[PDB]
């Protein structure tokens, strides 16, 4: 874990060098040869660059619009191949927002089926 | 009497993942070359673990993503006497959890190629699903489950639920206040139990412990 | 996976059993063979364990399949979403390679209108409640309808029952309740 | 191998969880003790670390009295049976009530139906059955 320098009596910590899994995010090759690369569990340092909790994602464009999940990356981030086309990354939508009109004396009754 | 009871279930487990080569022959060329002679003994392990990791997210999806639409409660909590405040979300929090969700989260507690992958849906997103479920349940009864959310008054919802158990609906109307009081008190007790009984969360704590032991 | 493993040496001089035997005397060939036996034995054990576990998953699925058949094809189900989304009417099974397919037919309420309601109606101080259905109002008149399809009807003593009085029920409204007996005796 | 086996247990639990949600939160259940002890009314889900929690609300009958009963009542030789509920007696008078909650009512032709006669039913008792039509025609 740690060693005492034999010449000069100080204590040195030994931390093994950075490493991590590599994922390749791809639409099928029947569509496109273009890919995005995720470096798992690292910072965008050692390695069109988006830092996520999953690791460092390179090659995907970061988009503000949410959508339904396609190719999942992790921690609420998904990727897809869209428009001319390229790989994009976004925070996934959970679905359409819809307030229900509640009142103490109102009922909705269906008329057909 | 109206009584209120707590049922607890595990859904998921931690998504570990292991580099078979690095674990066995870390950073040694001589060792690696010997390892090769065993064929696919290495890669098929990586595959098995992957299978598990994926189903973990599937599990979560099947339980929580049951509602197609994210419904939200009205600004006016006029639910005929019934108080829902400890189970509905708290707007003031950095993650919009209910009071009782917070109690639950406060009860449950390397370099050898062994890593951990995150879950797909965040705590916040699960909380939004629960919220939608609860908003649905309160204002549209069971309708949202069959199809469209059709609104109804809370008290009328309860009158059907009384007929479901073979008690005539006049009973609910005539005893409206007592029923609301019993409801309110029962929820209060749930808080007291959760806040004081460590063992309440044992079923979940056990899962954590088994996985930790396996890695050690 | 199982097949390919045969081609591994597991540290022997050759994966080919005959090549060891054709080149070494027994006292040496035995050593080489033991290395292959160990490797191959291990390989089978792995395969079998995987098959047992996988078989377990299939059996669970088979039990569920069998259960739908019974409580869904042979019957009608009030367990929710057990037999598809909607209110279940009936189901038809069709076979397929290594499984079964189930066509569920359900009923889904389709178009809807916003009406005004009440828990009870006051008549002569009596509180009338619907025997089935809901008191609804179109804005000017009160009707009683079933809870699943709009079939408005005149409020009468054959649609409601009486229990207690006007001073108890919260949100009770005033209306009139028609007595179908009255005009039979009136005429 | 251990992880595979353990994962199997979790998945079974996950399937049960998913099933309660559907038949319990999104409806009412007449499967007994499936949604807590008592007669189920409704349920509310709350999330937790690596699982889900279910608050079940149920109805539990609470205080009770010993009454005398009969399967049927004889009137004019006719056997009257309750359409719903039970013929009960306070020791002097016969009433008809719902099963789950004591709510006594006068025995009338709108509470009972007629089938067969007095000579068949074991434990049949004598009483009178009021006809609500009679006083409308009487007056
Ligand atoms: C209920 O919904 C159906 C649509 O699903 C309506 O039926 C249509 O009727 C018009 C004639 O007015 C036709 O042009 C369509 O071809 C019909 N469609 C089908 C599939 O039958 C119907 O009008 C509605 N009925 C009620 C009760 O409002
Ligand atoms: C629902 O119940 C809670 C209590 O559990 C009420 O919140 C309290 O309100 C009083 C003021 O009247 C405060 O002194 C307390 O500190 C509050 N407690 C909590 C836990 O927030 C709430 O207002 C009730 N709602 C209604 C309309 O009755
Ligand atoms: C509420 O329901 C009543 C009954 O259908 C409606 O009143 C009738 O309206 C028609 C004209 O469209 C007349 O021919 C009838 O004589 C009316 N009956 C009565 C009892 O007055 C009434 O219009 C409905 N209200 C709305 C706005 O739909
Ligand atoms: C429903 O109708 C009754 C009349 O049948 C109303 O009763 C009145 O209530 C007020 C307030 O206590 C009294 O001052 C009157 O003397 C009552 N009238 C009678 C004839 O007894 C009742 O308030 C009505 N509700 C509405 C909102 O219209
Ligand atoms: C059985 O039920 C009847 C009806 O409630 C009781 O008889 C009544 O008793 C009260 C006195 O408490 C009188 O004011 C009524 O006029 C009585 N009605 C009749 C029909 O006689 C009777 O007391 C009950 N028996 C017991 C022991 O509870
Ligand atoms: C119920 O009432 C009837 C009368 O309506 C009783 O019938 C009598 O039964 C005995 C035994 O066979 C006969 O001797 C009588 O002649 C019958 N009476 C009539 C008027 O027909 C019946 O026994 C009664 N039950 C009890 C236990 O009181
Ligand atoms: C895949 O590519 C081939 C062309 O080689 C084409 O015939 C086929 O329709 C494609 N399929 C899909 C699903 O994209
Ligand atoms: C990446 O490095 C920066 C320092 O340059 C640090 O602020 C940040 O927290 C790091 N991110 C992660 C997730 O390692
Ligand atoms: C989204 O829009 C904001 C401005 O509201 C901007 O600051 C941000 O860079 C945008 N992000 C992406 C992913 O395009
Ligand atoms: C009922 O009323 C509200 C008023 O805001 C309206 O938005 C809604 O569409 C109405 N619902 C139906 C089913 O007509
Ligand atoms: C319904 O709500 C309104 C307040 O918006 C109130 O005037 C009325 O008394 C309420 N009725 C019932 C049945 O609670
Ligand atoms: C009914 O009668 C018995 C007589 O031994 C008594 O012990 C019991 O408490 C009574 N039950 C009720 C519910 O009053
Ligand atoms: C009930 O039991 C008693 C014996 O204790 C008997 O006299 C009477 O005939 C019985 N009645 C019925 C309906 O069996």
């Amino acid at each position: 874990d740690a060693v005492r320098d034999p010449q000069t009596l100080e204590i040195l910590d030994i931390t093994p060098c950075s490493f991590g899994g590599v994922s390749v995010i791809t639409p099928g090759t029947n569509t496109s040869n273009q890919v995005a690369v995720l470096y798992q569990d690292v910072n965008c340092t050692e390695v069109n660059v988006f830092q996520t909790r999953a690791g460092c994602l390179i090659g995907a464009e970061h988009v503000n619009n949410s959508y339904e999940c396609d190719i999942p990356i992790g921690a609420g981030i998904c990727a897809s191949y869209q428009t001319s086309q390229s790989i994009i990354a976004y925070t996934m939508s959970l679905g359409a927002e819809n307030s229900v009109a509640y009142s103490n004396n109102s009922i909705a009754i269906p008329t057909n089926f | 009497t109206i009584s209120v009871t707590t049922e607890i279930l595990p859904v998921s487990m931690t998504k570990t993942s292991v580099d078979c080569t690095m674990y066995i022959c870390g950073d040694s060329t001589e060792c690696s070359n010997l390892l090769l002679q065993y064929g696919s003994f290495c890669t098929q392990l990586n595959r098995a673990l992957t299978g598990i990791a994926v189903e973990q997210d599937k599990n979560t999806q099947e339980v929580f993503a049951q509602v197609k639409q994210i419904y939200k409660t009205p600004p006016i909590k006029d639910f005929g006497g019934f108080n829902f405040s400890q189970i509905l979300p708290d707007p003031s929090k950095p993650s919009k959890r209910s009071f009782i969700e917070d109690l639950l989260f406060n009860k449950v507690t390397k370099f050898n190629g062994l890593t951990v992958l995150p879950p797909l849906l965040t705590d916040e997103m699960i909380a939004q699903y629960t919220s939608a479920l609860l908003a649905g349940t309160i204002t549209s009864g069971w309708t949202f489950g069959a199809g469209a959310a059709l609104q109804i008054p809370f008290a009328m919802q309860m009158a059907y639920r009384f007929n479901g158990i073979g008690v005539t609906q006049n009973v609910l109307y005539e005893n409206q206040k007592l029923i609301a009081n019993q409801f309110n008190s029962a929820i209060g007790k749930i808080q007291d139990s959760l806040s004081s009984t460590a063992s309440a969360l044992g079923k979940l704590q056990d899962v954590v412990n088994q996985n930790a032991q396996a890695l050690n | 996976t199982l097949v390919k493993q045969l081609s591994s040496n597991f540290g022997a001089i050759s994966s080919v059993l005959n090549d060891i035997l054709s080149r070494l005397d027994p006292p040496e060939a035995e050593v080489q063979i033991d290395r292959l036996i160990t490797g191959r034995l291990q390989s089978l054990q792995t395969y079998v364990t995987q098959q047992l576990i996988r078989a377990a998953e299939i059996r669970a699925s088979a039990n569920l399949a069998a259960t739908k058949m019974s409580e869904c094809v042979l019957g009608q189900s009030k367990r929710v979403d057990f037999c598809g989304k909607g209110y279940h009417l009936m189901s038809f099974p069709q076979s397929a390679p290594h499984g079964v397919v189930f066509l569920h037919v359900t009923y889904v309420p389709a178009q809807e209108k916003n009406f005004t309601t009440a828990p009870a109606i006051c008549h002569d101080g009596k509180a009338h409640f619907p025997r089935e259905g809901v008191f609804v109002s179109n804005g000017t008149h009160w009707f009683v309808t079933q809870r699943n399809f709009y079939e408005p009807q005149i409020i009468t003593t054959d649609n409601t029952f009486v229990s207690g009085n006007c001073d108890v029920v919260i949100g009770i409204v005033n209306n009139t309740v028609y007595d179908p007996l009255q005009p039979e005796l009136d005429s």
